[PDB]
């Protein structure tokens, strides 16, 4: 048996999968720890490592990089979690070591190789707090190339009324995705401030881990997915929107929360994004 | 002749002790670097640069961690240069704890 | 894996610190003896036979100390068998501490 | 110049003093950490160590021993300081090491050279919590022989009601000695029980160190040699009064002070015991 974890169905997708609208044909670069190409409920169509030591892009030591791609695409069988676009081509693009780390330039890197070949939605749930110029270059030149860009929010709570949205988060170019609870109550660790833009399901999240098993994770790491899911949703529907057309649309239609420093914009709802 | 002497400890949490310690490392500073840390001259050499102020040890600037949110409790308690130490800090992972001193949380 | 390591100071006084910190030492148990602490084995040996419990170390039966009033501060900071230590206790003075362990204070 | 420390002066040795009895001819024996010879304001006698790895008596390691030695007999002179029975033979009997501790068996012994030696009195400044069959034969031997024997109460202040005097303090047939400051106020650090006899100044009490140097300490260890010292210059006086009409007299003709659970029977006043 499969079940749907309550994320999925917290922002409509299953609206959509019944009018047919999966993902199909659109490919998601995860930008992470790797994908584990081994497992059931997943399919990874190709990938790549920045990562030195580490090459190998369908094996995640970390298990953080398997429970994000299973967000957006664990597949629709009867075994299992469900993606909110199941049938979308999932790259993995590993800049994440066993630890969980990556160098600025692992990343900036990874984005290139995302730009290069063609991806459509680019997931990133990673984040530090400084920026830099060749960061933000590489973000703003994948929009610039036409990709829809997601990325975490970051998890350092609320600071006074300070910004505790990191990078790339940070970005004008770049969605950054707050986490709220099965309630549409802010998780209390999820990053403030002007910079973010939307909310997503980021509490006790259910998805797939390496080895075939499956478990549930706290952070804003598990709302972006959800968001970078629901692009690829839209452009299954509509596949010649523009980036900008499919932000815009997640942007519009969301389901307002509380003030916009702690919500955003609010909970994006994909049924309503699409039209 | 430097009194000075710590022990770090870590474990999955948000408080001293509903925060169980799965790992603990002790360091000397004075005279020498030792004590059971991966990386002793360092944090060592990392402490003097800060004056052995656990508040003022930058991040990273140039790294990214998972945006899990499984947070870490790191504990230090002794003395540096004869005054005494006992700092707490929460990370929201172990990644970020990391990437935090550059060797005093090398591990 | 034993989560075990501790550190100890000691300084003139009655208080945590209105008493700074003049010697200090670091011992660890887990998985042998070491550290900065001139009786290492036993003092880890010392634990174990109480199990880690400041507060279970008998006396002297034994020895004579002077007298004199010059109080001492000694403190215990870690973790034994991972559990979290805290430990402060003024001995009347150093004889005293001392003819306390057996060999944790063999300092 | 000679200073009076306030101790001396507080039991009223100066009184006998004046009337010619100084200590003259007693013999004391100083059970310790050993006496430096070699300073200025003392002369003594003879002893012996019962320190295996410290042989020589005449060298104090730790000072103590010379402190104490100092407020018995320091001399009576143009300089350093006065006891309270300058003149009397002052006996170094080493039982303590350089760190203080000394094992029970050479306090045993060391008792047990001052009988054989004919001491009149002797002072132990040094206790622990633990009685001992040994022990207890030995004071009580020589409390047998005719000694006066003097010891410091202890110095675990209060505890509950229960008796916080050490050995040998805690053993009937020895003075055992708690500490008053100059205002005759016990020592928030003094020994409380029933088996406390007397008290005497215990608190920043000036005498000699090694070194041909001066100093002040604390401690039933600076009360006792007070109480010692008040026996010598009883047996000046009164060379054929027995250790038990010495005693008796100190006991008998104190200055009552608190109740007898924190003050004994109040502070020794030797004028008042020379009658
Ligand atoms: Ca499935
Ligand atoms: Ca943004
Ligand atoms: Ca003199
Ligand atoms: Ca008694």
């Amino acid at each position: 048996a499969q079940s749907v974890p309550y994320g999925v169905s917290q922002i409509k997708a299953p609206a959509l999968h019944s009018q047919g609208y999966t993902g199909s044909n659109v490919k998601v670069a995860v930008i992470d720890s790797g994908i584990d190409s081994s497992h059931p409920d997943l399919k990874v169509a190709g990938g790549a490592s920045m990562v030195p030591s580490e090459t190998n892009p369908f094996q995640d030591n970390n298990s953080h990089g398997t429970h994000v791609a299973g967000t957006v695409a664990a597949l629709n069988n009867s075994i299992g979690v469900l993606g909110v676009a199941p049938s979308a081509s999932l790259y993995a693009v590993k800049v994440l070591g066993a630890d969980g780390s990556g160098q600025y330039s692992w990343i900036i890197n990874g984005i290139e190789w995302a730009i290069a070949n063609n991806m459509d939605v680019i997931n990133m749930s990673l984040g530090g707090p400084s920026g830099s110029a060749a960061l933000k270059a590489a973000v703003d030149k994948a929009v610039a190339s036409g990709v829809v860009v997601v990325a975490a929010a970051g998890n350092e709570g609320t600071s006074g009324s300070s910004s505790t949205v990191g990078y790339p988060g940070k970005y004008p170019s770049v969605i950054a995705v707050g986490a709220v609870d099965s309630s549409n109550q802010r998780a209390s660790f999820s990053s403030v401030g002007p910079e973010l833009d939307v909310m997503a399901p980021g509490v006790s999240i259910q998805s797939t881990l390496p080895g075939n098993k499956y478990g549930a994770y706290n952070g804003t790491s598990m709302a972006s997915p959800h968001v970078a899911g629901a692009a690829a949703l839209i452009l299954s529907k509509h596949p010649n929107w523009t980036n900008t057309q499919v932000r815009s649309s997640l942007e519009n239609t969301t389901t307002k929360l509380g003030d916009s420093f702690y919500y955003g914009k609010g909970l994006i709802n994909v049924q309503a994004a699409a039209q | 002749y430097a009194p000075s002497a710590l022990v770090l400890t870590v474990g999955k949490g948000v408080s001293a002790t509903t925060a169980a310690p799965e790992r603990a490392v002790t360091l000397t500073c004075a005279p020498g670097p030792s004590g059971t840390h991966p990386a002793a001259g360092s944090a060592c050499a990392d402490l003097a640069a800060v004056g052995g102020d656990l508040n003022a040890l930058t991040r990273g600037e140039d790294v990214m961690c998972p945006k899990v949110y499984d947070p870490v409790l790191l504990t230090v308690d002794g003395v540096w240069q004869g005054k005494r130490v006992s700092y707490e800090r929460v990370f929201s992972n172990e990644c970020e704890m990391n990437a935090h001193g550059s060797s005093v949380f090398a591990f």
